[PDB]
């Protein structure tokens, strides 16, 4: 027998150990092949009461590749170190969000 | 004068499918127009009165007889009904003015309801679901991923402390929702008021621990209508976003005078199918649950008992989710329904599945359902909390290997055995319920 | 085994019925939840005053009552206890 | 550890009587304890929770198996359940924890429910019949003789005041109540507060003609809990000795909140069987009307249709009205029930019969029933009038004949003949619904 | 015709034995059949309206006398009461129809009620008391000891902030509750919303302190039924666990509206047992305490006042407490009382006891019950604080010696003074109050 630990949970894909950049950018691949909009938020506390995080620059209407969505992951991270970021994906035709899962802890 | 083949059917009309099994000596064409009659301005005489009013309008009229392949003395019954003579916005009447005394009738030995289906006129009346699963994901904060359940056992037993307790281990380890069992009401072991406080206490507890939005589904369910408002008036005292009811037990018309609460105030509503297997069972005789599963979409539900697993679930399971859905005879769909922009009902799983079951229910139900373990998670062998782990980590490793590009019914047993290496929660459950 | 033991005993299996008796220790008492000791059904009085004796020895300390049961359905006519805790 | 046969039956218990057929290569013993377990305190695996609460005290066991004669695979099932762990005053409760799912187990392909008893303890929680058979007949001032009613055809086509006239001819003849059809509700060609409005002017018209009481039964049956009170609120304000309510299909707990309320005004409520055949029917499967009609009584309900004739149907009769009634296993009735002073139910007897049934019925059903003539008042050759003076004498004759001492199984077609000599109205009926 | 011997009592019948005391010259005979007729249909004449109805099944009648040993015109008499003559859930009825007016009979110079047994069925319409004991110490998290209560001096008196102080400086010491006097209602010198808001002060001070529940019992007793609800309303406003009322000045029925009123807002009540002393005194006349103890558990009520100490006290607090209680003639008890589930009402110990009554009282009442310190803890030579550290110290004490395996009536006065060794507070109070 074993007690579980305290532990302060993250949504979706939080069970598991942290994300590698390449299980990212398998994640991010399924958003551009379902044909969802994928995008990146930021906000400075994680509580469960707040459902709306700072918005980090435009949805990426134009997505071609899951590089290019990396690539503005990487730039939130340098300018924000010390906030929680989350990679989300818009459905069009449904109006609802189909993925939500962080990246990046303070 | 019932039984007129050359009709068409007009779309502002509901169309229902019987499966007939008529006396041995009775024509295929007297026992379809019995129940065509005997459903709607029906009279086993000729009475002075029906020269007074238009009977050629308000009539239902059997268009259309199919022979079942394989089956003698059986045969599907394709009768129209028009628009006028049922009231708005009530499940009661249709049910009440089709399948009232035609079943019983002397003519006929064993009868069957196999489908129904809505002009889209009719459909607006209704309120339909509170909220639907668009809105229900949105005021909860989860994406992705199927939601998790837990069935509190055992069912008539515990106190009310000891209930707050258990339920309290359960949402710790990471489950979403916890729930009452169908046939704890007010019992004298504990009474409803004790429970819905002690509830209370261990949900605000794990939400500042864990930092999720948790639940707990409280049955609601009361002899009387005074007391059902009455108790649901203290759930939303204590500031608690999901309740619980048991519609056909209930009834169709207390099931309603809450929906109707339910949208004034913003509560979800889940309904336990209780009592479903004694109408539904039989392939010769009663009502098939599709009809029902329509029924409750309109009367309106957030959530819904599906039952566990195959190609006849699928049938109602689209049915429930998808906008339009389309005639398919193989799958068990006899009519074309379309849904006038009324929100989507989630699916509920619940019934003796284990982390073995997992790959299979992820795949087949798809994303926007609730997975349920009754005795799958208590029984764990190093208890509540860490049998909640077990089955959080196994959904959510399920769920990474599909977007990737997996398929689990290949690399099903694959994706469980790879995740038990990192995590010793899973190792020891993977032991004990086995193949 | 006392006088008002066996002609109970002989009242019961007189009139058709079947014997059952059932024992219980103090603290179980308080919520009436007695439970079956050898064998049930008796339908003569050697085999009640047998299993009596075995029960009264079996669990001395207890209460140990007598059942008569009509075997119609197996419904309960007549209880009394003969044995107490000390 | 849920079959033990040496277990004998408590007073404060509630019994039943399942009639079984299990899959082959099942034995007699486990899919009995199967039934008596998923009913009450039963799952499918062993849990740590069961060993905190005392299992032995609240389960359901099977005491006695009685194979069915010259059947294989088939036998009777007797189960007893402790009196704690229903809740007080609800069918909802006791229809939920027995006959839930353990209808449509794989263990089984056929289930029955023959029979149900209620211990005295239990039958005092509710309040059972609003008035009852002697109340009853104390407000209306009618005494010897059976009560004759009247259901208005077509069911389905009338305007609102064609409705109120073709009422008001029956009633003028001679008939103690019409009837309103049980798939009338709120349509649109008829608004229900227009139909309310109609017959309160033929009533009143009648009464102060034929200077007696007379009643008509105004179908209150609506989707939702505050229409259906909001209606009565309307028949209570237009002085109506009576209503009537289709109990199967609004539900259970819609049928208790009006019983509780029609107590509470002193209104005579009529109970429609509608939908019944569906359950009843097969004598393999579903659930026996005797079950359901100890529910009615239980609900409560002053009138309840028994469908017309044979040693079954006196069964469940002598069951509705008698204070005591004695176990008799050819009759069907399998258990001793017992009512503590509660009022009795009056036998409502309608379907397709004419004036020469009516030596048949007065003899079988007694004295305390009501025989309601669908078909046979409306196409009486000379219209509604002729056609309820008809049906009025030919009652009257049976009665004085019976008192008399004839005996009317022999005098039968003789008693009919002689009235039909003196009366006109009689002398065409007999004609034209001959033998 | 009132007095038959051959009559063997049912199960569903209430019976009852007096202690009766003739007018010389009246037959053991005559004067039993007058109290079981005076009670029950009984009328000093024969009048014709008795040929109506049916006398015999109604009929109270007295089936046994027993001469009482060692006293001349003095005898036990057992009548017995059918079941249906009672209106169900109103102890004002039972209380009206039996000892009624069978008092003041000019037949008999004294009469006393010794004792009342319920059969189950009748025991199952009421309530009983909202909460009970199992479910009173899971709302208050206090398990192992018995509970310890304080009793505000003087009664009449104090301002309202002068009280609220006195009753912080107690609960601060470490006692469970504080009381309000059975006389303080809302006296001119300091009204109840007063009193109610300074206590309320107190309570949340005293429970950040010590970091324990703590209580106080609020007299609600008013003169009318608004008034009461209405003072109640502000209680459970302030979150108040506990208030308190007297059931014999207010009335039964007073009683009862509260209690219903208590269940559906979950507060535990108190009950003192103001004027017993008038009815339950006189060994000849009067009704025993047994009698209204059984009325008190009914009515409902989660504590009751018992009286300090002895053969006959053990008596009435094992029938409140236990679930099934057997026939004791030398305890006091006449009959087989048989409770149905119904939870069990806590003992409450108050009046004139100190730090040496204390061994005596936790081995005599057990662990539920509730001991109350009136003059012992306020009098106290160094305050109302260090007082009541005096109380809780020696119960502590006490419970651990009994739990190791010690005799607290050998070794009662050696475990008192062993712990006033490291505690200076039992120290002076030792001293004080002596032997």
């Amino acid at each position: 027998m074993q007690t579980l630990p305290k532990e302060r949970r993250y949504e979706t894909l939080s069970y598991l150990p942290p994300l590698t950049d390449v299980q990212i950018e398998k994640q991010v691949q399924y958003i551009l092949s379902q044909g969802y909009i994928p995008a990146v938020e930021f906000n400075e506390v994680s509580e469960p009461t707040e459902l709306y995080w700072t918005l980090w620059k435009l949805p990426l209407f134009g997505a071609k590749t899951s590089r290019e969505v990396l690539a503005e992951v990487q730039s939130c991270r340098s300018q924000y170190p010390g906030h929680y970021i989350r990679v989300v994906g818009f459905d069009n035709i449904k109006q609802c969000q189909i993925l939500s899962f962080i990246v990046h802890k303070p | 004068t019932y039984y007129t083949p050359d009709y068409t059917p007009k779309d502002t009309d509901i169309l229902a499918a019987f499966r007939v099994t008529p006396q041995p000596g009775v024509p295929f064409e007297e026992a379809a127009a019995a129940v065509a009659a005997e459903s709607s301005t029906g009279t086993w005489t000729t009475v002075w009165t029906d020269l007074l009013t238009d009977l050629d309008r308000y009539k239902g009229r059997c268009y259309d007889i199919e022979p079942v392949p394989g089956e003698d003395n059986q045969f599907i019954a394709y009768i129209a009904y028009p628009l006028d003579l049922f009231e708005e916005g009530s499940i009661t009447n249709v049910l009440t003015s089709i399948v009232g005394n035609v079943f019983g009738f002397k003519a006929l030995r064993a009868l069957r309801l196999e489908d129904i289906r809505f002009p889209v006129a009719y459909i607006k009346t209704f309120q339909g679901p509170p909220h639907g699963i668009q809105v229900e994901r949105d005021k909860l904060n989860k994406y992705g991923r199927p939601l998790l359940g837990c069935t509190i056992k055992p069912k008539l037993g515990l106190s009310a402390k000891n209930y707050g307790r258990a339920v309290y281990e359960c949402l710790r380890g990471g489950l979403d929702f916890t729930k009452d069992d169908e046939n704890i009401n007010s019992a004298p072991f504990q009474r409803w008021r004790d429970r819905f406080l002690f509830v209370a206490d261990a949900i605000t507890k794990a939400q500042a621990e864990t930092g999720e939005i948790k639940g707990h589904y409280l049955n609601v369910t009361a002899p009387t209508c005074e007391e059902m408002l009455k108790r649901a008036e203290y759930a939303k005292e204590l500031k608690q976003p999901i309740i619980m009811h048991d519609y056909l037990t209930a009834g169709f018309t207390a099931n309603t005078t809450l929906a109707r609460w339910c949208r004034d105030n913003g509560v979800l509503l889940h309904i336990h199918r209780a009592m479903h297997a004694v109408i539904d069972r039989q392939k010769n005789h009663g009502i098939h649950f599709r009809v029902l599963a329509k029924a409750l979409r309109l009367s309106g539900g957030d959530h819904i008992h599906t039952g566990t697993v195959r190609g006849i679930t699928m049938g109602f399971v689209d049915l429930l989710r998808e906008n339009y859905v389309e005639q398919d005879k193989s799958r068990g769909i006899y009519f074309t329904q379309d849904w006038a922009s009324l929100p989507g009902v989630m699916a509920v799983a619940s019934g003796g599945i284990h982390v073995w079951h997992m790959p299979a229910l992820v795949e087949i139900f798809g994303d926007d359902s609730v997975l349920q373990f009754g005795g799958g998670t208590l029984g764990h062998p190093w208890g509540n909390a860490p049998g909640a782990t077990a089955n959080r980590v196994a959904l959510e490793a399920c769920v990474q290997a599909r977007n990737e590009g997996r398929n689990l019914a290949r690399e099903g047993n694959d994706v469980i055995r790879e995740a038990a290496k990192w995590s010793p929660e899973l190792a020891v459950a993977c032991e004990l319920w086995k193949e | 085994l006392s006088l008002e033991t066996q002609e109970q005993i002989r009242q019961i299996l007189s009139q058709g019925h079947k014997i059952t008796f059932e024992h219980v220790d103090a603290r179980r008492f308080r919520t009436g939840s007695w439970q079956s000791c050898g064998t049930l059904h008796i339908d003569a009085e050697s085999d009640a005053i047998s299993t009596l004796e075995a029960c009264l020895v079996d669990y001395d300390g207890e209460y140990v009552r007598m059942v008569g049961i009509d075997p119609k359905g197996k419904r309960r006519v007549v209880e009394t206890i003969i044995q107490r805790p000390n």
